């Protein structure tokens, strides 16, 4: 069929509700990009953690 | 629906920050403002100890 894709796994609790999915949502449960911050330059460790 | 194809939820645990202030027990002006222009004898069976 072509090249293969690789599937990787992250443990989740069973009640992390599916409405968070069906949506462009992110894997690590948090808006993680450096675009989204409020320009403080110490902000994106706090935006991520 | 939010500002996407996104769902949102409003509980009644949502109502924590509004019903729980110490102004629910603030009825000082209420009894004063109703007091003038009085009411007649309402044969106080259940209104007297």
């Amino acid at each position: 069929h072509g090249q293969d894709a690789v599937c990787e796994f992250i443990a989740t609790p069973v009640a992390t509700d599916i409405n968070y999915f069906r949506r462009p949502c992110n894997p690590r449960g948090r808006a993680a990009g450096g675009v989204y911050a409020g320009d403080k330059e110490g902000d994106v460790i706090a935006l991520m953690y | 629906w939010g500002k996407d194809h996104q769902v949102l939820r409003l509980s009644m645990e949502n109502a924590v920050g509004t019903v729980c202030h110490p102004s629910l027990m603030n009825i000082d002006a209420a009894v004063g403002g109703v007091n003038h222009d009085p009411v007649e004898a309402a044969n106080p069976y259940g209104a007297y100890v």
